[PDB]
RNA sequence: AAUUAUAUAACUUAUCUAUUUUAUAGUAUAAGUUUGAAAUUUCGGUUGGGGUGACCUCGGAGAAAAUCCUCCGAAUGAUUAUAACCUAGACUUACAAGUCAAAGUAAAAAUAUCUUUGACCCAGAUA
RNA sequence: CCGCCUGUUUACCAAAAACAUCACCUCUAGCAUUACAAGUAUUAGAGGCACUGCCUGCCCAGUGAUCACUUGUUCCUAGGGACUAGCAUGACGGCUAAACGAGGGUCCAACUGU
RNA sequence: GAGCUACCUAAAAACAAUUUUAUGAAUCAACUCGUCUAUGUGGCAAAAUAGUGAGAAGAUUUUUAGGUAGAGGUGAAAAGCCU
């Protein structure tokens, strides 16, 4: 099984994005550009949104 | 009391006239009974010496029950009126 | 007498308030369908039903009246409604499955015989296993346990 | 308007009872009742760091015990503890396998040598292949099934477990065709072969209402099991080479699906293509495995296991079958 | 079968009286819960007519652009160094939906490969 | 053969083996000023069903034997008490029974333009 | 709308002869019903006529006036009857 996620800016921005992972591994994080900044900036895992 | 709202609009009728109903407009829907309202209280002046709450000339709040049943009809007080307050304290300050 | 009885087994019977007392009486005749006689007779027989609570004397009739397709007369025979739903279901589950009970068809026919209901719960476990269901006790202390996880998967 | 599953009860009724006489009442509750699973290790990472964690807990490996390249670790007697769920190592590697124990027999009593070639001729997701890559220490290997999707389900566990590396080396080869085919594209090709034909699955048939083997519609199916089940064991044992070893493993309970498939894969290799097949015994085996393992030896060909409440970790039929030319 | 159901029958909480030192009695009504006498409404399609079966959407292979023709699969999963915004010109198509893409700008030091679902209304979640 | 019998029914295609019926059985109810009823458990209402006799009658707790253990059901903590001696099975068949019928069949005699 | 029909209330009425007995007995008129066959079929008749049949002192038949009304009434249940 595989869980929709959202991942969430650190640049202070709210700026997201939902991402796809497996329940079994860990947490994600990740490296996206984030629009308001206009520069690459990490993306944590804050929150489930559904189960897919 | 029960009191009543509509589910449905009723248009505008203007000033002087009044607006036509049509039976869609008898749906309603309860806002409130009044009878689960908080009690209230009922001030009255005493005339007579009664036990535990008083002698004469003392204004009492007391259950609406006990104040129309009791002390009312058997005539120990009087409505705390502001003709019988005038008329209880003159009394009160000759003494 | 059967007053003597009541009073010895359930002496709050006088102190119970009346809201209980009619509700034990109202499910024995409305969900239940017992007659006027058999309402005293286990009223008297078992005083014990009084204390317990509705909607599980319902569910203890209906667990016989459907599962176990006894009737009426025979839950008043046997004191049925005496028993735990625990012993209840642990040897009657326990012979199901191993093919030595048969609830009855639709015509009311069973291809073989049933054991008697005396034998299922009256009798001590011990005969009850090695007689009525020839089984090891060892086995059917890991049924118990497997029943209740079941339970509590459920 | 019987169901499936009371379809398959009348049918275990009317046949187990005759053939297993007393014996029928055990086996017919430990069926209906829960299952036993056994934890097996990966080995690789989890060689070590979940074999501790799982011996604090008191499960105690019988395969070990027994010797006192495989070790499943299983609960004491009658104990009805569960195992907590697989969980992902460090290394990228689920950390163990929680299967049926008598699942893997056919495995242990393979008699493994180092540097054959193996084959799979049924195992769609089954352990019995990832169990075996563990023990393809020096083995090149093969897989075949039937089916499509459940040949991919396969290559999910074989990630999942065993590492690229391995995988890369040609020993890890998918492929999906019909297996009497598959015999005349390899004729003596591997040492040792393994044939597990689709069998009735009683236990997955009682408890499981969709894709019941039972159903009306599949009773067609159902009645030319065994003449299906000839036709792959006879396969594999033209495919084995010369010398080779093949055992052959069911599911069921039934006589007919066990003893005479087996007899006419003899019979029919034994006359027309000249070839002779010596059975090899397996009751040294029985006795060490008595402990943890319940059965019972009248049939004639094969290792019967059945489900007893005591150790509920039937029901394994397994027949090893040596070609000696 | 779905939707209701102060027909009755029970209770419970208020309201109104009695008492009682909190307390048990009752009850021209309101709000709940339990029973159900009744009330309104309906009976998908293709498979001769039945009886058991099935089947209805999308993709792949044969017949070869027909079929109730012959077969297999799909309502995902794995890995991803994380794949922006903007915009000529086209495919496909009754409508709706679905494909590909130069130049320009921006992050970095350009595309992630495997290869398949669901409109509108109406309710969500957070910032 | 069916139904016990006298009765009833589809006005205008069915009169019967259907319906009712004496007999027998189950369920509900402790009571007054408009039915039941100016009545009160040998009473009233609702429902089923041929009668009659005749075989088949078994969920009383088991063994000892009015007595002891073993059970069971409960509590108080594996110990300690309490309760189970003011009672005691049941479920079919073949029966018919003379009489009776504008009921459905089989047969003999007589009779006749069938 | 119960002047037909279904059931009920009140007040009235009819029943020869013969054999049994002492009666939901018997033979068979009056009277009530309608088994079977033929004729008739825009018929004498929107259910009849001619024969032949069942009951006939009873759960019998008949007269007069009143009652129950359609989400209903009545029914020795034919889903019968209510102009
Ligand atoms: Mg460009
Ligand atoms: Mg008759
Ligand atoms: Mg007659
Ligand atoms: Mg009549
Ligand atoms: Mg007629
Ligand atoms: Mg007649
Ligand atoms: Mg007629
Ligand atoms: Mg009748
Ligand atoms: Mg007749
Ligand atoms: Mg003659
Ligand atoms: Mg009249
Ligand atoms: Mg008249
Ligand atoms: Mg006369
Ligand atoms: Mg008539
Ligand atoms: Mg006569
Ligand atoms: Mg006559
Ligand atoms: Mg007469
Ligand atoms: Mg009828
Ligand atoms: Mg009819
Ligand atoms: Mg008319």
């Amino acid at each position: 099984k595989t869980i929709l996620v959202k991942l969430v800016s650190q640049a202070g921005t709210g700026f997201s994005f939902n991402h796809k992972r497996s329940r079994l591994r860990e947490k994600l994080s990740l490296l996206h550009y984030d629009p308001i900044v206009n520069k690459k900036v990490l993306f944590v895992e804050q929150k489930k949104i559904r189960s897919l | 009391t029960v009191i009543v709202e509509r589910w449905w609009k009723v248009p505008l009728a203007g000033e002087g006239r009044k607006p036509h109903l049509h039976r869609r407009h008898r749906v309603y829907k309860l806002v409130e009974d009044t009878k689960h309202r908080p009690k209230d209280n009922l001030e009255l002046i005493l005339t007579q010496s009664v036990d535990e709450i008083g002698v004469r000339g003392d204004l009492v709040s007391v259950k609406k029950s006990v104040g129309r049943n009791k002390l009312l009809s058997q005539g120990l007080a009087v409505y705390a009126s502001p003709e019988n307050r005038k008329l209880f304290e003159e009394e009160k300050s000759l003494r | 007498g059967k007053l003597k009885r009541v009073l010895s087994v359930c002496p709050e019977v006088f102190t119970m308030h009346q809201r209980d007392i009619d509700r034990v009486v109202k499910v024995l005749r409305e969900k239940c369908l017992f007659t006027a006689q058999h309402i005293t007779d286990v009223l008297h027989r078992c005083p014990t039903v009084l204390q317990e609570d509705p909607n599980e004397l319902e569910y203890k009739f209906q667990y016989a009246y459907f599962r176990m397709g006894l009737t009426h007369l025979d839950i008043v025979r046997t004191n049925f409604l005496q028993y735990s739903i625990t012993k209840i279901k642990q040897r009657h589950i326990y012979l199901e499955r191993l093919g030595r009970y048969q609830t009855p068809d639709k015509k009311g026919q069973t291809q073989i015989p049933n054991p008697s209901l005396r034998n299922i719960l009256r009798v001590s476990e011990a005969e009850f296993l090695a007689r009525t269901a020839c089984s090891s006790v060892e086995e059917f202390q890991v049924f118990k346990k497997l029943l209740d996880q079941e339970e509590e998967e459920e | 308007q019987f169901t499936a599953s009371r379809l398959a009860l009348q049918n275990f009724d009317m046949t187990y009872s005759v053939q297993f006489g007393d014996l029928w009442p055990s086996i017919r509750v430990s069926l209906l009742s829960e299952q036993k699973y056994g934890a097996l290790v990966n080995n690789f990472a989890a060689w070590d760091s979940v074999s501790a964690k799982l011996e604090q807990l008191s499960a105690k490996d019988f395969v070990s015990e027994a010797i006192s390249n495989l070790r499943c670790f299983t609960f004491s007697r009658g104990d009805v503890s569960r195992f907590p769920p697989a969980r992902l190592g460090s290394l990228g590697l689920m950390d163990y396998y929680l299967m049926d124990a008598a699942s893997l027999l056919p495995v242990l009593a393979l008699g493994l040598q180092h540097g054959d070639t193996v084959l799979d001729l049924c195992a769609a997701p089954g352990g019995k292949t990832l169990a075996l890559l563990q023990t393809g220490c020096c083995r090149n290997l093969a897989a075949n099934d039937l089916s499509t999707s459940r040949t991919g389900r396969l290559q999910k566990v074989l990630h999942s477990y065993v590492p690229q590396d391995i995988r890369e080396g040609n020993q890890v080869r998918v492929t999906s065709w019909d297996g009497r085919k598959w015999g005349e594209l390899e004729g003596d090709t591997y040492d040792r072969v393994l044939v597990d034909v689709p069998c009735t699955t009683d236990r997955h048939s009682l408890h499981e209402e969709e894709n019941n083997i039972f159903q009306r519609s599949r009773k067609k199916e159902r009645q030319m099991l065994p003449m299906l089940q000839v036709q792959l064991l006879a396969a594999g044992l033209l495919a084995t080479k010369p010398g080779g070893h093949v055992v052959y493993s069911t599911c069921s309970l039934s006589h007919l699906q066990n003893e005479y498939v087996v007899q006419g894969a003899i019979e029919l290799l034994a006359n027309q293509y000249n070839i002779k097949v010596q059975v090899e015994d397996l009751s040294h085996f029985r006795k060490l495995f008595m402990d943890t393992f319940c059965f019972f030896p009248s049939c004639q060909v094969g290792e019967l296991v059945i489900p007893n409440l005591m150790v509920n970790f039937g029901p394994m039929y397994f027949c090893k079958l040596h070609r000696l030319p």
